[PDB]
């Protein structure tokens, strides 16, 4: 049920970098974190929104203003830093990573192309310390997600 | 097995971000993205595949 819906999510984010523009791949990337997030901690109905509201970008691909697409990047950071809470019965290596994770969705919210391009790198090497085991790195790209995400309030 | 050529591509994907222009980098998580899902459903001609062609846009970006 959840792991038949991320697959759904992801599929139609291919679709959307297909057919979208920055801003709504730049969303739609957004929302596909963010549900992995709510899948690490056992939320379904979150991913359950998620997939409604990527499919909504992609029928509504040539009619989404942009307004909307912010008050979706700022909620999807809301709502990450909110699944945050459920992530405390996990090992420690996880938890940063979805720390990593949520930064990464909230500098996508209000950061610049540039800065979301680093969020972006630095998260998929938070990924490869994951399967690695790395503390010691994952705690300092950790803390450098921390010095972008108020370097852009 | 499979979570080596996913480290390879990933690998592959974290290089094309430093250097390469929007598109490059659009092509690259397509590739990311693509693999994930492969992987998830086991499938070792697919992730192979899209190792090659992460290897070849990394060789577009020589
Ligand atoms: N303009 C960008 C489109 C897409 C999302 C983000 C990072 C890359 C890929 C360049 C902004
Ligand atoms: N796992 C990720 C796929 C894609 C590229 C990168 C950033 C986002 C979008 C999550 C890693």
């Amino acid at each position: 049920n959840i792991k038949e819906t991320l697959q759904k999510i992801k599929e139609v984010v291919l679709e959307i970098m297909d057919k979208g523009d920055d801003e709504q791949i730049k969303l739609a990337q957004s929302l596909l974190i963010v549900a992995e997030i709510a899948v690490a901690v056992g939320d379904k109905e979150t991913v359950e929104k998620m997939y409604k509201e990527a499919k909504y970008i992609l029928d509504n691909i040539n009619s989404i203003t942009d307004e909307e697409i912010k008050k979706m990047l700022e909620e999807a950071a809301k709502i990450a830093k909110k699944l945050l809470e459920k992530a405390k019965d996990l090992p420690e290596e996880e938890r940063i990573l979805l720390r990593i994770k949520a930064l990464v969705i909230e500098v996508m919210a209000y950061g610049d192309d540039e800065t979301i391009k680093e969020a972006q790198k630095l998260l998929i090497k938070a990924e490869l310390a994951v399967k690695e085991g790395d503390l010691e790195t994952l705690k300092k790209i950790l803390k450098e997600m921390e010095k972008m995400v108020k370097e852009v309030k | 097995d499979l979570e080596d050529l996913l480290e390879k591509i990933k690998d592959i994907v974290l290089k094309v971000m430093d250097i390469g222009d929007d598109e490059t980098i659009k092509r690259a998580q397509k590739l990311l993205i693509k693999a994930e899902l492969a992987v998830e459903n086991k499938d070792l001609k697919e992730v192979e595949k899209l190792l090659k062609e992460a290897e070849k846009v990394y060789k577009e970006v020589k």
